[PDB]
């Protein structure tokens, strides 16, 4: 299956929530490829990737080069995929590049037909460019991650979703009296809630400066375990 | 509609059931930002 | 004097700091003009802007109207003028219409020029689009915004920021260990960095939950305290063109 | 206008047991 992570707006933790679902895939005895198609080229950060390694998928394509050739293999059940490494001028300039990466589709729609992996996750980013909407379309599924808090509020009554986008609570938090009044009404009001979510927690937010999946870098971190939950659920209704 | 084909929907959203709950009636007086979308 | 605020990323605080900044400034007795180039249109609704009031600078322009008459007034010394709310087909489509809004510039450095206003604040998105680009262009002065984590650890060696941007800290909480000890290591490595930060406060998190600036909202919070010090920092530093 | 943000570590002062305790924090450090 494949399965699209996207942000309703950034920040909130879809980068850490993919390395940690893939490792908990991975536990529960899968094959997982992660695919990271945000350019700030994050998600290699969370399974120790050198900062200087500049390969990855776009990287490739945009030096003329074989995207195939820039994965990289975590453990006998983990490959990741990253974006690669822009320059600044790049990085400022997205429509030079935003329409040269059609050929990534095709490349993970083989992949998806071969059933080499079982899951494919892929990190998708906050915009709406047409590389973003062309991996979105090869998703099967797809997760909105979100936090509890106005904004995201807000967000959930004007902005577009994926068809069929389920909703993850990421950094539930003690202490705020305004996100318990925003979650009991979500509880009763938004339909495509997830039954599960994930607290803040220190553990998530160490690992990725310890540059590995949650679940890695501290197995029964609470966190962790509501990861593993999310994983359990996937398994059950996104095969 | 994005031409494979992606389509896009807002979030279902149903405050039918909202009156019921008293606790949430609280909430929605408190803040106008939610009474705003649930009416 | 034009200040653009911007996050390093999504989610840091940067639309509310801009309208509890724009809020300081005002009390301070200034004449503030604040805009919204984030097409998500979220500031309107730190000002109590009805959701279903779709007009805005960018929906004008997008219908052939003049932007000038979507502004709104918010007190005789606060002026809002938001993005206006983009359709679902327009939202998806971005590169349809970040190129056909190249003029508000004209229509900004005309009102720079004007001085009927002594602080312009805009609330720049995260993106590279030519319209954020053009704008940032038009900024005397530019605040980069982050929170204390690996993340924006990381955009900061790797991302660039507008060029004599300084950083200012929001959402800062003692307590976390990673969080601490990133913390330290930027007051003695980051060079551009805010001598004031704004804590994490309800206060914050409440006030676009009741339509307000957190300083209309609640003016003893800390957070709120915390802005004022930085609009009296933006009077002795930002002042100058 | 656009460069990356000014950074020293020219001398690091207990940052050393962050760094330590940090693979993350000691790569761009070292670098
Ligand atoms: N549940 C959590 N508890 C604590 N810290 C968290 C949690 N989730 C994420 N974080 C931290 O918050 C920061 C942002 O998380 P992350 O990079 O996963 O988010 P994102 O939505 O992918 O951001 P971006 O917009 O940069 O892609 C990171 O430093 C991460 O360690
Ligand atoms: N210092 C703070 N303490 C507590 N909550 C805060 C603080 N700053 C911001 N928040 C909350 O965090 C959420 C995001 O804030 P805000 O909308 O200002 O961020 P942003 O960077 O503009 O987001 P976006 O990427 O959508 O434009 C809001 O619910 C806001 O109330
Ligand atoms: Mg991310
Ligand atoms: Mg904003």
């Amino acid at each position: 299956a494949v399965l699209g992570l996207q942000g309703v707006r950034g920040g909130v933790g879809t980068t850490t929530i993919t390395a940690a679902l893939a490792w908990s895939l991975q536990m529960l005895g899968e094959n997982v490829l992660v695919v990271d198609a945000c350019p700030d080229n994050l998600l290699r950060l969370s399974f120790n990737v050198d900062f200087t390694h500049r390969q990855g998928w776009a990287r490739a394509m945009l030096d003329g080069q074989d995207w195939r050739d820039a994965g990289l293999r975590y453990t006998s059940q983990l490959d990741l995929l990253p974006f690669g490494q822009l320059s600044i001028e790049e990085q400022e300039n997205p429509q030079h590049w935003q329409t040269r990466l059609s050929d990534i589709c095709s490349g993970l729609q083989q992949l998806k037909a071969s059933g080499r992996y079982q899951w494919i996750l892929i990190d998708l980013p906050r915009d709406a460019s047409q590389i973003t909407h062309q991996l979105l379309s090869l998703c099967d599924h797809s997760l909105a991650i979100v936090n509890v808090d106005a904004n995201c509020h807000i967000r959930l009554h004007q902005q577009a979703l994926p068809d069929g986008a389920h909703i993850l609570i990421n950094n539930f938090r003690i202490g705020s009296q305004v996100q318990d009044d925003i979650y009991q009404l979500w509880l009763q009001s938004q339909r495509r809630l997830l039954p599960m979510l994930i607290h803040r927690d220190e553990a998530m937010a160490e690992c990725l400066a310890a540059k590995q999946p949650v679940g890695e870098y501290r197995s029964d971190a609470l966190a962790a375990e509501e990861i593993l939950t999310l994983a359990n659920w996937c398994l059950l209704n996104y095969s | 509609i994005f031409q494979l084909k992606q389509a896009f929907s807002l979030p279902d959203i149903d405050y039918a059931d909202i009156s019921q709950r008293e606790q949430l009636a609280a909430a929605l007086k408190r803040w106008p930002l939610l009474a705003e979308f649930a009416q």
